[PDB]
């Protein structure tokens, strides 16, 4: 199903510091709905800047304690059939 | 409906499954598409001298020379084999 693919980078150097996937949402896209990200042309098609608004909407699905004053965050909406 | 949207494009490879291009690290994504709000997933290899970007319509990695963005061709993520060769017309110099 759909996993949120979360990725983050050092604001100072741009070095990669971490990646985390949410659990699988199956075929329920409403998390995308709550981000305000239309489905069209957005699933398996790139990463979005995690804005301040998005943090509260996203944090419930991640171990990583998202800190946008420390790091740049990006999420993509990966979809693969089944368990993956 | 939503599964349908999920088969519009080819899922990108997860980093650990990209074989044959050395150790790779995700890079900050910066290349827009015209349709879609997303930036293309990006990885660096070879101490950052090489950049790869997932192309989700063709389903292959496009490789670029980090110093000037020049296109190097595409690669199969499973093997790391060159599939297309360089195209002199193509670069990512504005997205580095």
């Amino acid at each position: 199903g759909l996993k949120l693919d979360l990725t983050w980078f050092d604001k100072s150097t741009e070095d990669f510091k971490g990646e985390e996937y949410s659990k699988d949402f199956g075929d329920d896209g409403s998390v995308m709905e709550s981000l305000g990200v239309p489905f069209k042309d957005n699933v398996n098609n790139g990463c979005f800047d995690v804005i301040a608004e998005w943090v509260p909407l996203l944090q419930p699905y991640f171990n990583h304690q998202i800190d946008i004053s420390d790091n740049e965050y990006f999420v993509s909406f990966d979809y693969r059939d089944g368990d993956w | 409906g939503f599964k349908d949207y999920g088969h519009d494009y080819h899922p990108a490879p997860k980093t650990e499954n990209i074989k044959g291009l050395g150790d790779l690290k995700p890079g900050i994504p910066k290349t827009p598409k015209q349709n879609g709000g997303g930036k293309r997933k990006r990885w660096t290899g070879d101490k950052g001298r090489k950049i790869y970007e997932w192309d989700s319509q063709h389903g292959e990695l496009e490789g670029y020379r980090a110093s000037d963005g020049q296109h190097l061709g595409s690669f199969d993520p499973k093997t790391g084999n060159q599939l297309k060769g360089p195209d002199p017309k193509r670069n990512i110099k504005k997205y580095l």
